[PDB]
């Protein structure tokens, strides 16, 4: 199945009690701490010994986060190690965010360029993104040289594509017909 | 990755957040997660027997036929 | 409160809902923008119900939002229904406005309890001779015909609506079940041309439909039938194929997630046919008699759908595709057709010894097939070939032309009494007939027209 | 043997039209030159576009 | 011959080019398999939706799952990969419609394939669409002349029936139904031809004789070959289906015929069971009954009512109709298989061709004892239907007697009469590939048969005796030839004149 | 960039690759450090794609480096590959060193389009008298050969990849499925014993190697064969055994774990079979003609295999061991032997006629043959006694000495032209010939040489 | 035709040259609104150079 | 003058699977050492039936008479 298929209850279990508890920043790092460490060469090989047990994996990588950890965020890890789904982690905390967006009306959008954009046109940009959107827009400028002009915008699913590249390739699909 | 057992549910999943005491629901009882083709899977019930009487709610009976590591087959 | 599309597979549709409005099984829901009607199957628990859609669904796409109605498909049932055409979901299909119904019917109920059973054996003459001979009906009772593709179960129940309404003076339902769209036109229109429209109701979901509808469009013509045998009336109920509705069961059982059983058909097959079969019944109140095309697939008797099938009638037919392919029309096998009608204490030992005596010589002459074909009628006993020409002149007098088939031949339409029935052939196996050609008994309504067709 | 001859000349002419003339696609060379001033334009242009 | 004023459209192009910026919801390919396709994104995509692939390949949307979608490539899939961007059309499944397509032959998806540049369609339709119910279709009652003496006289068909050609490989199936087609060219039908599963050489061989025969301009062939994808073999004959319907709900008549649906069934079960969906009887899909029932379901006759509203009123007064000929393939000619069983259930009769017939010369080879036609009786001509009552029975009566031949010449007179006029019937129900005959010329050889002018004709000269009273006729009675093929009606002055030509044919040439 | 082998289960082999750097399907990838090659199937995502390898994976190991190569398998085309034998891969497998290619070209390419075809229907003269009289070959078209063993099979081929080489300038193809290694090397020494070793190109793809090369080997020496098609010849693609190739199919659409079909074949089976034959026609430039040796498993004809390859032969060839037995070469049935080009409006009516002719006096001396040897011959008229005599001279002027046959027969090889061939058996069936002595038609050339040879 | 076509096709092939480069600034003054001052000086070594 | 080599049916399935390859390349060598050997194999369909076995443990795709894709290669 998808990861997203198998973490999509964990990270709904997660954001249901935070939000009721008004923990929405507080699990935002406890997740984004045990993805980043259970991920790293040492850890991801402790976690697929076959002489560990459930507990021991869950008890270890809960001392190796500390202080990280409020003692709901422990019951967690606990929970997600007993039905034997801690590969899982990385996806939980990026299925956590969007749940945590969309509840505080907040979108992430990618933006590449063929030059650099200056912080009022990157500002005119959002303005109209929020506007459509009707959401809080969070821009993400990067700089893209195989474009000879314009910008290229991408939320989700959505893609606005402006530029020249693309025209170039509308002319060539108009004419090549 | 094996699929999303019966039991993986984001209520069951958020009452151990708050308690991982599996003593906080006695063990005579359970609840309901599945109703498909006459066939109900619950969650829970931890001193049932292979073959024993369910009473569901409004007076009609099951009886225990799959006894699961994490549910009951009704 | 609404819930949302999260999975669209086919037929099936998934919809996520609150965890405290989740909807009931058999619920109705409906889609929001597009208006299309779904029936709840399933609840797959988190809030996730498993859905059957009643109607197309391309175009359709994840996050649209579902609005459940409270209860059940619901349709118009009692006289506002007669001489009208209507759809699975109960809309008028005939462009003749809309219904005037008093009250709605849920289509899913539970069969009459084992208290308000009717016991009964009123014998009913149906004027087919190997009908009336073999396999005697009964009013309130259920038939059943049996037969592979092209064989003739659409004729032989045309013929069976026109014998029949003859003597009945009550209200019909006739449910068009995954069958040619074209046959429920000429059957409309034939029926509104000689003015007995307003005593039918009439329901199709046919061929160009989809599962969804082919699934449920049984149900909501039998449950206008229920509505008029529970009103004290005698009513007729005809299903142009019950085997579709079966079949519309197979085509949407993978998607609902169950491991397929044998031949790959639904693990639910017999509890499918049980549900609605026991609903299909006489009571202490009023009666339903009814008689359902049963299609075979392959021409394979022994399949399960068909298999199952036979413990639910109390008359079956049988057609078979060898009789028809000699020119014998109804094409009624013998020897595979049976009733539980067919009882000396019902119908008297003199029908009784005759239909026996049939049944007799032609499970006689079946045996001394392979001979015949190798060595030829020559080789047999004096006693074998007395009983191989009568036998051949049975199966030539159990043709009948028929008054729906006319159109097929320009031969006038026959109707025979079951007296006539009864005294043609005691004269046959006592040789009263030893004398006459094979081929005067082909195609004759009754005994004497086969001694006028013998003098030609 | 005449409508032939017209599908012959239709298919060079549209050869002809594809493999030169369509080579006018090498406007991204005129379209290189472009420079920071003309960006700002298209970026306003897209903006007032969503 | 080149101008560089013509070459010049370049700037046309250019000036109708919209550059403006537009948003697309998209996704990126997961995996490929076997002509399947996984894709993650496209949150508005439409169950059957078209979906776009780079370098010009389509794909179409059947697994609408909450975190990924499921997609059938629409041609060859090995050009595909991983991490390939996806883009929604927002268009379902459709094909180009119209006038233009008549005369060209194209792909299952509506491109041209014949060469003769592009194909400049005003409109498209959907490929995927539900028949119109009980109330809007209207009884047959109109014929569809084949051009054949067997056919037309005992297995008519008429103008909205759906007929199966059914036999062994080999055997004139595919003869018959061009055939059909070539008769048609005078008719004010128009064609289409849906080749499935086919070989290249059949399919160009087939236009060819479309040509030579001046019925191309009148037909529009759609083609998906046995090395085409399965995607493209199991749409075709939708595709061929809604180019045909766009005549039948403007008030026109239609023929359509399907090559092989058998090739069509095939390459359905490889898809399922790609998908690992159940099989059945056979390994079938246990939808297989609804693909065939739902494609033929659409061939019907519609009133004048469903013309008028389909059309806001444009045209009035006027029924619209799609016939269909499907073709099906029988193993060592078994009737009682599944798929072949399922097809009967569904068309309204069917012409069986045999094997022993046709290998024992009698090429036509359409078996009288079992072929039928459900609705033809109504749509026949009254001159065919009044002549051809009696060619049914003599050919039973020939079936009955014809092993006797060798020993015939020792029975009863009785007997002698009917095996000698059913050998006679038999005899003349011979006829040539591409020779169709009109309603007047049939009537002279059904006329000659019926009435028993072939009596003192010998076996060996029943074929010389026909075509020689055909010429005949052709120039000592012109005009009552002419009359007969009006309308074939069938009055006393019409018999008076038949009968007085033959006689003084039989006693002069 | 490089790819890992990630998993190993017996010809199945799992690689992973950078996300940007992901090989596309059918392309050819190399192990490090062995000669293995690996061709890709399926994309599985993460990077990950499934391959089946072109040989043994015994010593390989999870963690070893994989290079693509960024093309389908390629294989040496033209001249150069004409007198030596070649594996899957096209590496050369006799000892004569490297071949010596100016060109090599990926095994995996589309059929020629609806425009490339050639369009008229034009025979292919054979200069055989039976298989140009009674099943003639058309120009780009699949004929299927049947028969037992030690009956000619081996001798008609070296004749047929004589005659094209020598008469008509084109070229021979031998793609060896499933290839027996003993027999494999009996025949490249008869070809060199016979001299037309040098005429015909070598393919073999052994039993004993894994299914994914006996699979490919078909569209190697298919491509080899498109080569000199495209250099303006007429080619001869000569196929050991097509049911292996389906078996072959199979065999790896059950490793890759696909879900069989109808008697377990692969869901596949129609497409394979397309695939291949659709490429094997007469186009504007030249044209591949095919002979393909045909096994029918169980002798079951309604099987998927032979029911598949049937709908593309174009002519069915039947050796009998009873036509070996009288010593007529080749042993070639005339009445079994079938061709979709014997059609009036395909050959003229000329050699209808003649050939039709022919099949009806060899039926009818069949049939008399049985009545002389239950009765005897004097139960026979003048004019069957008359009949037998031609069919005794028309059945040995089918025999003809062949050029690779000089050594069993002694007499020297004959070409015979379609003219002669139609001319010489219309002059027996019309008696022209009536006075000649019956063995002066065995084993002559044509018409003239049996006058020639009654005179001695 | 054929032969006639061939004669045509190398006149009108150099013919085609003298149009590509306003086809091509066409194409540039297409894509944005903006530079058709600046175009008509660089046009002259461009429009060979393409 | 004869080698016997035996895999009893009560013996692991390996070695019944591995035992005609044992006893062939016993017989090999006389044949590159350019002598002549004759080798019998019993039974071949019970070294068919020992490597369905062992593929079906290892959970590898089934085809006809549950046989693997490679019983022909074996
Ligand atoms: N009426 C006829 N008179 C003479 N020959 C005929 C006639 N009808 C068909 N044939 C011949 O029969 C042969 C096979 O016909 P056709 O190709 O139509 O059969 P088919 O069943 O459609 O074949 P296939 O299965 O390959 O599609 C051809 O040689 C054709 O010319
Ligand atoms: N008496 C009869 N005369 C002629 N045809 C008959 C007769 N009885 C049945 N048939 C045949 O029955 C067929 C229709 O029945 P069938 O196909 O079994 O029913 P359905 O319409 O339910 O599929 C037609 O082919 C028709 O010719
Ligand atoms: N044309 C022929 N003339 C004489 N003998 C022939 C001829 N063709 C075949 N034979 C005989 O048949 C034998 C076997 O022929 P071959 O082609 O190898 O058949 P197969 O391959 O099936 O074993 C030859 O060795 C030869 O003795
Ligand atoms: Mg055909």
């Amino acid at each position: 199945a998808e990861l997203t298929t198998l973490a999509r209850p964990y990270a709904k279990a997660a954001f249901e009690y935070a939000q009721a508890h008004q923990q929405l920043a507080d699990w935002s790092a406890a997740l984004g701490v045990l993805a980043a460490v259970s991920q790293d060469d040492t850890v991801r090989q402790l976690l697929k010994e076959p002489q560990l047990t459930s507990s021991a994996k869950a008890q270890s990588l809960i001392d190796v986060c500390g202080d990280k950890l409020n003692a709901p965020a422990q019951n967690f890890v606990r929970t997600v190690a007993e039905n034997k789904r801690l590969e899982l982690l990385p996806t939980i905390a990026e299925m956590y965010e969007q749940l945590k967006a969309e509840q505080e009306k907040s979108v992430e959008v990618e933006v590449t360029s063929a030059f650099t954009l200056s912080k009022e046109q990157q500002d005119k940009l959002a303005k109209a993104l929020s506007a459509r959107l009707s959401r809080e827009v969070r821009l993400h400028a990067s700089e893209d040289a195989s474009l000879i002009g314009g910008v290229i915008i991408r939320a989700g699913d959505l893609v606005i594509d402006g530029s020249v590249r693309g025209k170039l390739a509308k002319l060539a699909e108009a004419l090549k017909s | 990755m094996q699929q999303l057992n019966p039991s993986e549910i984001s209520e069951i999943i958020k009452g151990r957040i708050e308690k991982l005491d599996v003593a906080s629901q006695a063990r005579n009882e359970g609840t309901i997660v599945s109703v498909s083709d006459g066939i109900v899977r619950i969650y829970g019930l931890a001193d049932v027997m292979y073959g024993e009487m369910i009473e569901f709610p409004g007076g009609v009976y099951g009886m225990a036929l799959n006894l699961e590591q994490d549910s009951v087959g009704a | 409160s609404s819930g949302r599309i999260v999975q669209i597979i086919g037929a099936v549709i998934d919809v996520e809902f609150p965890r405290d409005a989740v909807p009931s099984i058999y619920e109705a829901l409906k889609v929001q923008g597009v208006e299309t009607t779904l029936e709840v199957q399933q609840q797959l628990g988190d809030g996730v119900v498993r859905s059957i859609a009643m109607g197309s669904t391309e175009g359709l796409k994840r996050g649209l939002n579902v609005d459940s109605t409270g209860a059940a498909i619901s349709v118009p049932v009692g006289k506002a229904t007669l001489g009208r055409i209507m759809d699975v979901l109960g809309n008028p299909i005939d462009e003749a406005g809309p219904i005037g119904e008093e009250e709605r019917w849920g289509i899913h109920r539970e069969a009459p309890s084992y208290a308000d059973q009717a016991g009964g054996n009123e014998l009913l003459e149906t004027g087919i001779k190997v009908i009336d001979l073999v396999c005697p009906f009964a009013k309130g009772g259920k038939v059943g015909l049996f037969g592979g593709a092209g064989v003739g179960k659409t004729v032989n129940m045309m013929e069976l609506i026109r014998n029949i309404a003859i003597e009945h003076s009550g209200y019909s339902v006739f449910a068009g079940v995954g069958e040619r769209t074209r046959e429920g036109n000429d059957f409309y229109h034939e029926m509104k041309d000689s003015n007995v429209l307003d005593k039918v109701a009439l329901v199709y979901g046919q061929m160009n439909e989809p599962p969804g509808n082919r699934l449920r469009v049984a149900l909501t013509g039998l449950t206008m039938a229920e509505k008029f045998r529970d009103e004290g009336r005698d009513v007729l109920l005809f299903i142009d194929n019950i085997y579709r509705y079966t079949l519309a069961g197979t085509e949407v059982s993978a998607l609902l997630g169950r491991m397929p059983s044998a031949v790959g058909y639904q693990p639910t097959l017999a509890e499918e046919m049980g549900v609605l079969q026991e609903r299909i019944t006489s009571t202490k109140k009023g009666s339903i008699t009814s008689i359902q095309a049963v299609y075979v697939p392959a021409d394979d008797l022994t399949d399960p759908s068909p298999a199952t099938t036979f413990a639910h009638l109390d008359a079956t037919v049988v057609l078979s595709r060898d009789i028809a392919s000699l020119g014998i029309y109804p094409a009624v096998d013998p020897l595979d057709s049976t009733s539980r009608q067919l009882d000396p204490l019902v119908i008297g030992q003199d029908h009784y010894d005759t239909a026996r005596g049939v049944q007799y010589v032609l499970q006689r002459y079946k045996e001394l097939k392979d001979i015949i074909a190798i060595l030829g009628m020559d080789e047999l006993s004096e006693a074998d070939k007395l009983l191989v020409a009568r036998a051949r002149k049975i199966q030539r007098f159990l043709s009948q032309p028929f008054f729906v088939a006319e159109v097929f031949t320009g031969s006038p339409g026959k109707y025979v009494s079951l007296k006539d029935t009864i005294a043609g052939f005691k004269g046959i196996l006592n040789g009263d007939y030893d004398h006459l050609p094979e081929q005067a008994f082909y195609m004759v309504g009754g005994i004497e027209e086969a001694v006028e067709k013998a003098k030609k | 043997a005449q409508a032939e001859i017209e599908q012959e000349l239709n298919s060079v002419k549209d050869a002809l039209r594809a493999q030169v003339g369509a080579l006018a696609v090498t406007g991204a060379e005129k379209i290189l030159g472009a420079s920071i001033d003309a960006n700002a334009h298209e970026q306003l242009v897209s903006k007032l576009a969503a | 011959l080149n101008p560089s004023e013509i070459s010049e459209i370049i700037k046309g192009r250019i000036e109708k080019l919209d550059v403006a910026s537009q948003a697309r919801n998209e996704g990126t390919i997961v995996s490929v398999s076997d002509g399947i396709v996984r894709i993650y994104g496209l949150a508005d995509v439409m169950y059957g939706e078209m979906i776009e692939f780079p370098g010009g390949v389509y794909g179409m949307a059947l697994n609408l799952e909450q975190d990924s979608v499921g997609a059938v490539v629409l041609g060859e899939y090995q050009g595909l990969a991983e991490g390939m961007n996806a883009k929604c059309t927002g268009r379902i499944l459709e094909v180009p419609v119209g006038p233009e397509l008549l005369g060209r032959v194209v792909d299952a998806l509506g491109n041209p394939i014949d060469g003769k540049g592009p194909i400049d369609a005003k409109a498209t339709d959907a490929v995927e669409k539900v028949a119109p119910g009980v109330i809007w279709r209207k009884s047959v009652d109109q014929p569809v002349q084949t051009g054949y003496k067997s056919v037309d006289a005992m297995i008519p068909v008429g103008r909205g029936q759906r007929e199966l050609i059914i036999g062994d490989r080999q055997i004139g199936k595919t003869a018959l139904a061009v055939d059909a087609i070539i008769n048609q060219k005078d008719s004010g039908i128009k064609c289409v031809y849906v080749a499935i599963g086919q070989k290249q050489s059949t399919i160009a061989n087939v236009v060819r004789k479309l040509e030579e025969n001046g019925a191309l301009a009148n037909t529009i062939v759609v083609a998906a070959s046995a090395s085409e994808s399965a995607a493209l073999q199991y749409l075709a004959p939708y595709s061929g289906c809604t180019m045909g319907e766009y005549f039948r709900d403007r008030g026109e008549d239609a023929l359509i015929v399907y090559d092989d649906l058998s090739k069509q069934a095939v390459a359905y079960r490889q898809i399922s069971l790609l998908l690992r969906r159940p099989p059945g009887r056979e390994a079938y899909p246990g939808d297989v009954f609804y693909l065939h029932s739902r494609l033929l379901e659409r061939a019907s006759r519609v009133s004048e009512e469903y013309v008028e509203k389909f059309t806001n009123g444009a045209v009035t007064g006027k029924t619209g109709s799609l016939t269909a000929l499907p073709i099906i393939e029988t193993q060592a000619g078994d009737v009682s298989a599944f798929v072949p069983t399922n097809v009967i259930s569904i068309t309204d009769g069917q012409i069986f061709l045999e094997s022993a017939m046709f290998n024992s010369g009698i090429r036509p080879a359409v078996n009288a004892g079992i072929s039928v036609s459900r609705v033809g009786g109504a749509a026949q001509t009254k001159i065919i239907k009044k002549l051809s009552g009696g060619i049914r029975t003599a050919l039973a009566q020939y079936r009955e007697l014809a092993a006797f031949a060798q020993f015939a010449s020792d029975l009863d007179e009785a007997t002698r009469k009917q095996l000698e006029h059913g050998q006679r019937v038999t005899e003349l129900m011979k006829q040539k590939q591409y020779a169709p005959m009109s309603i007047a010329e049939m009537s002279l050889s059904l006329y000659a048969a019926e009435r028993g002018f072939l009596q003192d004709v010998e076996i060996a000269k029943v074929g010389s005796f026909e075509q020689a009273l055909i010429s005949y006729f052709q120039r000592e009675h012109a005009a009552l030839l002419a009359k007969i093929n009006e309308k074939g009606d069938f009055n006393d002055e019409i018999d008076a004149g038949i009968k007085a030509g033959i006689e003084k044919f039989k006693a002069t040439q």
